[PDB]
């Protein structure tokens, strides 16, 4: 028996489907969202970690001179000075007066450590949604981990569950992404090839074991003081440590809609948004058979106490003629009450309670017990305490009944102005009638 | 069909084979207009008559409506001299031609 | 000197870039297109391969019975059979005369060879383009690999290079792709889970080394036929081997634009369709001084002879007048032309030649030589070979120029009938005028 649902994609709410076969009594199912996850499709960029300067001992030719030779390192800088009289801690060689020659290095590699501290650039498109959805119903109780999209089926029972696509395709990463250890930020990083010194990605590598390098951090040489040994350069600061410092904000205390980011992989947990269709395809073996089933007759709903809170704040009771004793199925056919339990077990005693949460003054609905039918209706009371550390527990819907007291009393004044226009539309026409009738 | 895009083909394990076009016909550019028309016509087959057609029709509706200007002008000139009892001014019968040739 | 073009994605095209700094002679650069690589981005969905079916041996429990044991096997299939009577080669054993019992047991296996010839399910989308594309402009060669968008910045001899997203967003590849060793299909696969007999994916695996497996075979077992111990049983074929033989077509002979596709990575090669734009940062010692350049003076240009062919069919000539000898470098403005050559050799001779292709009748372009400009037209046959194996090396525009005999004879037409039309305005306002004057 094919059928078909609409869900809200809320962690915890206890969303309840009515099935009513016309050969067979009806059936409630509990379906329940334990756990998301929204899987977003990453593209590594280049990895960035700080730098590392990398200075040789000088050359110091006495009585000659030396050339400089390029070299393919990243961002090699080599210069040579003249007229250099060096000294040691016995005395100075370099006989020769002013005919010296020393010939200063430097050049910048990846840390040692490069392999533990570093920073990824991702590009992030295309969120794929997973849930973990946990059903019951008559006798049956499991838990199933499903993708949510129209192309995996899970069978539960003997009963095949699709759970369609999403409703909304709002996702919490922009196009643009960097990850450190477990954090997350929506970032515009520079692109490949083109970074600046003292900012992040001074240098970059494809990835942290690629063997190719681009470093740019203007690293400079200065001409040795007279009487020493020491290359002089001047270099600035790592980028690295400049965004670690400065990086502000995050993506975990950031993210809408109340969910949390988290790393390795890339994921956003709990996030509620939007609708989850179900397709469902029942056997009949679920089902009982009408025959089976005790008959309701004579169903009157009466409330006993009723308050708009979070937790269940409602309690009813319904009184009834029945045959034999059994088991039924309660629902409410309605969303401006939500019922707490799916199953009422009938006695011949004709008399059981329901509890069931709302949100609006005077709320509205029709339930039904096996295949009875009874409206409700009552007059709710708000509440006290201001704050409460659980989630709502109801459809949070406002618009109350038109048969409550304030619509009773608009209701009212509007029956009266419009007995007087009435009133005074027959005046005129009568008048106009005599008037047109001379 | 080897179209000018072109188009390739694979003969047994052998390796695809590309083949081109080339703009060729069997027209006469450069020549008597009855010649560009026929270049052209082998060249896209299908605007080079709707150009035709439509440049021909536009000059067609631009003489008739000369033709018909030029009579309506002389029509509003010699109808004066019709609505008195006058002569025809041989001068303006020799530019002008009208029905009476020498009669009135 | 930033500098910004646009290139056709058409490989072996000699697109040539003309830079004109007013400060300097003007540059002309060469670039080609080597190769390109359309990339898609892959999510596995589930793994196909033949099935095996493992059938223990019966065990004949006689004066006795036996019972089924449920197991958590792919489709297992368990029955209990009475009143056997087995025999065997030297006689039959279990004494009872009919109080004798056989249980037969089978299930579906994935099969020894799966990890060497399976089908894989993938969702493709969001391509990505990688290009490898030469240049050279004075005396510098080479070629680079450039990741096609606009943020990779490669230099090539101290000019920084950055090419463009593509203008165009076309993908071969459909939502949905089935992978076979060198071959890819468009088709549409069923869900996992949700996978019928006898066709593609009756059997399903998440991975090739994952443990579970959903296998639908309609596996059904039969009375074995008596005084015999075969276990007899019945199945579908195998729908991967059905598949294979009429699975019909494939990507690789049905791509438009002609690109061949390939397999370990998917992609699609040499794939034209497009246009590529280029951002470019040039250093000054690409470009020479005004002074060092050669001044050329009364410039004039003619034809030879011209047939607008692929190939580059057309010889033009141009005079001058210079004082010194040295390097030019020659472009032509307008696209209904394509020079062979970007530098000539400019001699006190006052002669040099050039090679053009054409594809319009009537070209007419002005072509620069150093600093001086001149105007080209020509009168072009069509060609007489049919056929070629070599792509077109023009533009491929057809419009002739304005003063081509064609146009020419238009424009006569045509101001015969304005002068005739214009005659009769005059004499009919002067008609008018002279009516309204009385
Ligand atoms: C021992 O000490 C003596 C000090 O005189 C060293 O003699 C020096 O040898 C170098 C060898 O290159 C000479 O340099 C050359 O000088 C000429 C002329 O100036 C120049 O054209 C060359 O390019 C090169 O620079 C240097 O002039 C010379 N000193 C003098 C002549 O006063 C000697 O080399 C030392 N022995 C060693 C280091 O084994
Ligand atoms: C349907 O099956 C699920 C399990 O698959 C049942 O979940 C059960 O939920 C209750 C309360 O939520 C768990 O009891 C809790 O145990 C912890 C142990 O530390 C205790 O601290 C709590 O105070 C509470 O008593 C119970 O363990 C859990 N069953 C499990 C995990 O197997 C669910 O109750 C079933 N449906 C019905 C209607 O019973
Ligand atoms: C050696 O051969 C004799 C042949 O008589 C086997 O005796 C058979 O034993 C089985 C096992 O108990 C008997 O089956 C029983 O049948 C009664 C109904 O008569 C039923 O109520 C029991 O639940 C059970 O199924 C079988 O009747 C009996 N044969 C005869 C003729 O009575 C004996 O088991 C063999 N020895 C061994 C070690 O197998
Ligand atoms: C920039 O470098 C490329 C690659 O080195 C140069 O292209 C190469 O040009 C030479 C001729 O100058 C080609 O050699 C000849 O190729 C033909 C092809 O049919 C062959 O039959 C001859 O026996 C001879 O080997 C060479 O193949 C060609 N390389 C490629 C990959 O096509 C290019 O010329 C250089 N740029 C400039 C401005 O020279």
């Amino acid at each position: 028996y094919e059928h078909s649902t609409v869900m809200p994609n809320v962690v915890g709410f206890p969303y309840k489907a009515h099935i009513e076969r016309p050969g067979y009594s009806p059936l409630t199912l509990q379906m329940q969202v334990v756990e998301t996850s929204l899987e977003p499709t990453l593209n590594l960029e280049y990895i960035t970690c700080e730098y590392k300067t990398v200075v040789p001992s000088p050359y110091v030719k006495c009585c000659g001179a030396s050339e400089c030779s390029t070299k393919e390192k990243p961002d090699y800088q080599c210069k040579v000075y003249t007229g250099v009289y060096p000294f040691m801690w016995g005395g100075a060689y370099c006989f020769c007066d002013s005919e010296n020659t020393q010939l200063s290095e430097a050049y910048v590699d990846r840390s040692d450590v490069c392999r533990h501290d570093h920073a990824s650039a991702y590009k992030a498109h295309t969120a794929s949604l997973k849930a973990k959805v946990r059903v019951m119903y008559g006798n049956v109780n499991q838990t199933v981990d499903v993708y949510v999209n129209g192309d995996h089926a899970v069978t539960i029972g003997g009963t095949q569950f699709i759970f369609g696509p999403l409703s909304s395709a709002w996702t919490p990463f922009d196009n643009k992404i960097v990850v450190y250890k477990d954090e997350v930020f929506n970032q515009d990083f520079p692109p490949y090839g083109s970074g600046q010194p003292g900012r992040f990605g001074d240098i970059q590598s494809r990835t942290v074991e690629s063997n190719d390098l681009y470093a740019n951090t203007a690293l400079k040489l200065a001409r040795p003081s007279p009487g020493m040994v020491h290359v002089p350069y001047t270099q600035t600061p790592s980028g690295f440590k400049y965004w670690l410092k400065e990086k502000g904000t995050a993506l975990n205390t950031k993210a809408p809609f109340g969910c949390q980011i988290k790393t390795n992989p890339v994921r956003a947990m709990n996030c509620a948004v939007g609708n989850i269709p179900v397709s469902m395809n029942l056997p009949d073996s679920a089902f009982t058979r009408i025959v089976e089933a005790p008959t309701i007759i004579d169903l009157t709903c009466t409330v006993a106490t009723c308050t708009h809170s979070s937790d269940f704040g409602g309690v009813l009771t319904l009184t009834y003629k029945t045959d034999k004793n059994g088991d039924c199925s309660v629902h409410s056919h309605s969303n401006v009450a939500t019922l707490q339990e799916a199953t009422a077990k009938v006695k011949t005693a004709g008399k059981v309670t329901l509890h069931f949460s709302t949100a609006s003054a005077s709320p509205s609905f029709v339930v039904s017990l096996c295949s009875a039918r009874a409206t409700c209706s009552a007059s709710c009371e708000p509440p006290k305490d201001h704050i409460v550390p659980y989630a709502a527990s109801h459809s949070n819907v406002v618009f109350p009944d038109m048969s409550g007291t304030a619509l009773s009393w608009v209701q009212k004044i509007s029956g009266g102005l419009g007995a007087f226009a009435i009133g005074a539309i027959l005046v005129l026409v009568v008048v106009t009638c005599i008037g047109l009738r001379r | 069909p080897v179209p000018v895009d072109g188009m390739e083909y694979h003969w047994g394990n052998n390796d695809p084979v590309r083949l081109w076009s080339q703009l060729t016909t069997e027209g006469k550019p450069h020549g008597w207009p009855h010649q560009i028309v026929q270049y052209y016509y082998g060249l896209y087959p299908a605007a080079t008559v709707s150009a035709v057609v439509g440049m021909s029709l536009l000059a067609l509706i631009s003489i008739f409506a000369s033709c018909y200007m030029l009579v309506a002008a002389r029509s509003k000139c010699l109808t004066p001299y019709a609505l008195t009892p006058g002569a025809a001014v041989p001068w303006t019968l020799g530019i002008l031609c009208c029905a009476p040739r020498a009669h009135a």
